[PDB]
RNA sequence: GACGGAGGGGUACCACCAGACGUGGAGUCUGCGGCUCAAUCUGACUCAACGCGCGCACCUCACCAGGCCCGGACGCGCGGAGGACCGACAGCCGGGCGCGCUUUCGCGAUCGCGCGGGUGGUGGUGCAUGGCCGCUCCCAGCCCGUGGCGCGAGCCGUCUGCUCCAUUGCGACAACGAGCGAGACCCCGGCCGCGGGCGCCGCGGGACGGCCCGCGGCAGCGGGAGGACGGCGGGGCGAUAGCAGGUCUGUGAUGCCCUCAGACGCCCUGGGCCGCACGCGCGCUACACUGGCGGGGCCAGCCGGCGCCCGCCAGGACGCGCGGAGCCCCCGCCGUGGCCGGGACCGCGGGCUGGAACGCCCCCGCGCACCAGGAAUGUCUUGUAGGCGCCCGCCCCCACCGCG
């Protein structure tokens, strides 16, 4: 028999609260450090975040006071006494393959005068580059005349419907607004490099 | 308007110590978090929720605080300059008490 | 207008991600809207 | 030291990072007394949605639940001694961790 | 109330040396089972009286078609929990048959004894692969619909 | 109804070609062995590593007979 | 063999004769102006019901022993629908107060004997339903 | 390509067999047109509008009848500090607060006022759009590199054959080599091992058209045995291409638009969404004896707090950590009588939750239709239909719904 109060149960999900809102502060303000994901280590009451970027000392950029404002700003908002938040940002290496960086790079681009196809092959490119199996871009919205629609622009064979879809591919979407209206950008990248797992229809023989 | 003058040193010195101002957007009147602290002379407690984010928008739009508004908490930071515009105002003549907390050490994941 | 701001105290619940007045889901103190949750299930964590 | 008893929880919702962890607790068990594993009865926190972000459309539900799992042992050593055990553990991310004293009551 | 640790706690041995369970439609009926004096008190109500009468019947079923070569001086104490009124009963058949079979099951009497298994209910000597089936997310039930607007 | 996927069929006729004596005319499970052998072969799944074996027990029925 | 021989519930028409026969408890008056439950809303007709309802309640407590049973638990072993309402219907509580009289009057009796939360069937009580036990078998 | 009241082949209880459970007829519920209002907020109309945008006394609230106050930030030009402006009791007034009015007391630049630039705005256009679901699409199709083929649109591969849940395979094969989708995969269950236990919960196996016989180049089938399971087990994702499908009313989604101080800001008070001749869509409960009805005996699962006096009860007081459903079934009652079926309305009360009943609960009455349903349709193959209950979504309170 036993008590089912549990009081404890309700502030890993405080925590999972807290790694969306942290996840959607990153976003707005971590664009150019490439931010993919951040992590929230607790144990002691000892806030530790891993965020993912494309180079991390993008991340610090002067002796850590640009992550300490905004280090201590975590603390403020979350009534974490303050100090006891701590980031320690990681490099992420094969940078253009991470989907969230990608579709990013890309809304840099089409904000200002580059064109679609254009920047949908330079971010083709990066895909290959990063062992991806394929790159597929899609921008959807007002291009050319004020009657909107897509551009879809793959490069490689892509998978996206089943279980090796949330193992193996990744995503992201960019609600990207321009002058005439909101243009959004959507950028998915099938990687076979992750070791997790293997293709259930991949077979090996002698 | 019309809000008392201590409330414009208490943000300032409080934005400065953390070196950002995260505020909760309420338009409701309600407990005011962050600056507890307006002096005494009147208050021991938080000042009015009004009159930082009246506040907080004069020093937006003047530049001496950034903000980048995530869920329906603020998220607002001391902006470079503003440490000169803080640190002048205070009437602090060098540069006092920020918020670093040295460099961090590898961590498991 | 001491006495006119908010005379009125009522319940305010409020999407946390939205501020929606409506569509709170406050199953287990969440207020991650009715169709908030989707978008911002995926970091918090929820699974089909 | 106070030969303390110390109930060991930790909340982790990914069976397989909790799965990890389970083994890496056990083993300092050797340095002091690990007892048998008492997994938690699985809770589903459930929410189920209309899809739709608006009314139209037949009404079609999200089935979301995500299983925070709860895993259990009992070490009784010193006090202070537990927390350098630890030490040991791997700190994947993202876990709860806490250990009460079973003491005996107050009398 | 089934798939518990305590499906048995009371019982402190002491001769019940069989150990039987009968699954029959998400409910548990654990025997114990001691070469005693034929007293099968399931949930320690005396096998004589059971609730539904008309159902004692399909209870006696097991102990009968075996005979009381086997099953005489044999007492099993079945708890039952979980489930429904004759769903538990269906459980208790699949606990008593299972455990005179299995009081002389290394010698072949289990040939013989399966024989009067077999040719009875397949299903007192295999469970039941039947439970309940996972409601629409329009209309309710598992196999209906909400009758359909125009057209 | 049971007819085989394109990727077990493949795969099995690797199998078949690969080891005839290895592999056992009506044993599935010696073959089951043969298809999840790591370097031999691999199977990601049990179910996929049955599906193989099923068909390499008869293409093995198939070889040992008049092979197609 | 208390009850478990004997079919607890054939019991419970000889101890409802044996109640007003040894005298254990009286009927208290509100037995004929007052209904079961809200669930019932028949009200009860047999005038022993009270007897009836004082058989079940030791009943329930002997099995359970010092399980610390309380008054609820024991009216809520009775409950039933609510009809006369259009509305689906759905199971409704019997009178607590009705079957709380019974057990605050049985504590005298030392059939009921106060413990840690709920009361419990007495040591006594144990002994005076163990004699109808032989009483129905023979 | 789309259609064919054109063949030849497929196919499914979103079709029909064979059947069952229905609805429509009847009370009531919840919406939807219509009516009326001061307002009865709005989208949404075959499927794919109509218990849909997730329980409207207030908030919500978008609507109406009023009433306050700017929170017009930032510059520019100016005015101004014993003072720019903000407040204020006495009475009146307006439900009402100095809200205005008499009256004269405060108050500290936090600014007055324009000039540009504003916070906004469930204000409009989904026919400016992003996203995100619906539906085509319980259907298997989609395409690619190189080479055929024609000036080319566009074919070939992508096949009449031969199987299948399926472009699932097979065999042929100016095509040859791929791939996405399907299937796999994943999620609970069946069983069976072990580790390991505050709760039964972690990890493996196993089922594979494998095995038997027929008939088949082949694909496979069809009858078998064993077996937890027999040839997807209800299990979730979502090919390609889209549709003026919906939503600016879910947001610091957003274009334009429109308002911006007597505000469409924002607070407040009261009301309306439900008023509601009428038609309609899910629904609930009826029409009783295979049944209402006196207790007794219960027996769950998503999975659960329980206890003492006060009360028929609804409910309270005082407490502490604690402990499971009806249906059915055993025995009474009543006798096919609108009946004791049935509970719709209506009058006194007892309540609770709540600032505030109008909401809901209880009890003593009162006993509407309704005796089995016209045209017309809907849903389904085993733990299924039905039959019966239980939690929760949403909630100060409040399931005839919704997911289970």
């Amino acid at each position: 028999r036993r008590d089912e109060e549990n009081v404890y149960y309700s502030k890993y999900l405080n925590d999972c609260i807290m790694e969306a809102e942290l996840h959607e502060f990153f976003s707005r303000e971590l664009v150019d450090a490439g931010y993919a994901s951040c992590s929230l280590c607790r144990t002691i009451d000892s806030i530790c975040v891993i965020i993912q970027c494309a180079e991390p000392e993008v991340v610090m950029g002067d002796n850590h006071y640009r992550l300490h404002k905004i280090e201590y700003l975590l603390a403020g908002r979350f009534m974490c006494d303050p100090k006891n938040f701590n980031i320690w940002v990681d490099k992420i290496i094969k940078r253009g393959l991470s989907a969230e960086i990608m579709v990013d790079n890309l809304r840099a681009k089409l904000e200002e005068a580059m064109p679609i196809r254009r920047a949908a092959y330079s971010i083709i490119r990066t895909a290959m580059r990063a062992g991806a199996a394929g790159c597929e871009v899609i921008v959807a919205g007002k291009l050319r005349a004020q009657r909107a629609r897509a551009n879809k622009f793959k490069e490689g064979c892509l998978i996206s419907t089943g279980h090796p879809k949330r193992i193996f591919l990744a995503e992201a979407t960019r609600h990207i607004k321009m002058r005439q209206g909101v243009i959004g950008v959507k950028v998915r990248i099938y990687n076979p490099n992750i070791r997790g797992a293997v293709m259930p229809d991949k077979i090996e023989i002698g | 308007v019309h809000i008392p003058k201590a409330v414009y040193k208490a943000v300032y010195a409080h934005l400065y110590e953390n070196a950002s101002l995260a505020l909760k957007e309420y338009w409701r009147v309600g407990n005011v978090p962050g600056i507890t602290y307006v002096d005494e002379n009147g208050k021991l407690c938080n000042p009015t929720y009004l009159h930082v984010n009246c506040i907080m928008q004069s020093l937006e739009s003047r530049g001496v605080v950034k903000d980048t508004f995530a869920w329906r908490h603020h998220y607002y930071l001391l902006t470079e300059k503003g440490e000169q515009f803080i640190r002048k105002e205070l009437d602090l003549t060098d540069d006092v008490l920020p918020t670093p907390y040295s460099k961090p050490s590898i961590k498991p994941p | 207008r001491e006495t006119e701001f908010c005379t009125h105290i009522a319940h305010k619940r409020e999407c946390r991600i939205c501020g929606n007045y409506n569509s709170v889901y406050r199953k287990y103190g969440l207020f991650i809207c009715r169709r908030c949750f989707k978008e911002n299930a995926g970091k918090i964590g929820f699974v089909k | 030291d106070m030969h303390q008893k110390y109930t060991i929880i930790v909340v982790g919702k990914d069976l397989k990072l909790v799965e990890r962890y389970v083994k890496s607790i056990v083993k300092e068990g050797r340095a002091f007394g690990i007892s048998g594993p008492c997994r938690a009865p699985v809770r589903r926190l459930t929410i189920t949605t209309r899809k739709s972000p608006c009314g139209e459309g037949t009404n079609t539900w999200h089935r979301f639940e995500l299983r925070m799992y709860k895993r259990t042992f009992w070490v009784t050593c010193g006090g202070n001694d537990i927390s350098t055990i630890l030490s040991k553990t791997v700190v994947i991310p993202g876990i709860q961790v806490t250990v009460e004293v079973e003491e005996p009551d107050n009398e | 109330d089934l798939l518990e640790r305590n499906d048995i706690e009371v019982r402190e041995r002491d001769k019940y040396t069989v150990h039987t369970l009968g699954k029959k439609k998400n409910s548990v009926a654990v025997a114990f089972v001691k070469a005693g004096k034929g007293d099968i008190l399931v949930n320690n109500v005396p096998l004589a009286l059971v609730r539904p009468e008309i159902l004692r019947t399909k209870v006696s079923e097991p102990i009968m078609i075996l005979g009381e070569s086997l099953f005489k001086g044999l007492d099993m104490n079945i708890k039952v929990a979980g489930g429904g009124h004759v769903s538990q009963i269906y459980a208790v058949r699949q606990a008593i048959s299972r455990g005179v079979l299995a009081s002389v099951k290394d010698e072949a009497a289990r040939s013989e004894l399966r024989a009067k298994l077999v040719s009875y209910d397949r299903q007192l000597v295999v469970s039941d692969p039947r439970r309940c089936e996972a409601k629409k997310f329009g209309g309710r039930g598992a196999r209906a619909r909400r009758q359909k607007s125009y057209r | 109804g049971k007819v085989r996927t394109k990727t077990i069929k493949r795969a099995a006729r690797k199998i078949v070609e690969n080891n005839y004596e290895s592999l056992k005319p009506k044993d599935f499970q010696n073959n089951k062995a043969i298809c999840s052998k790591r370097n031999v072969a691999i199977i990601p799944s049990k179910r996929l590593r049955n599906k193989v074996a099923g068909y390499v027990t008869t293409l093995m029925n198939r070889v040992v007979k008049g092979p197609v | 063999s208390s009850v478990t021989r004997v079919p607890a519930d054939v019991f419970i028409n000889s101890f409802a004769a044996h109640l007003k026969n040894r005298g254990i408890i009286k009927c208290p008056a509100f037995t004929d102006y007052v209904k079961t439950g809200v669930s019932r809303q028949y009200a009860p007709r047999d005038a022993d019901w009270f007897y009836i309802k004082a058989a079940s309640v030791i009943r329930h407590f002997y099995i359970s022993g010092s399980h610390s049973i309380g008054v609820a638990g024991l009216a809520r072993k009775y409950s039933s629908l609510q009809k006369g309402k259009t509305t689906p219907h759905h199971t409704k509580r019997a009178s607590c107060k009705v079957i709380r009289s019974i057990v605050s009057q049985f504590l005298g009796q030392k059939l009921l004997i106060a413990g840690e939360r709920g009361r419990h069937i007495s040591p006594n009580g144990r002994k005076m339903v163990e004699d109808f036990a032989e009483g129905l078998q023979k």
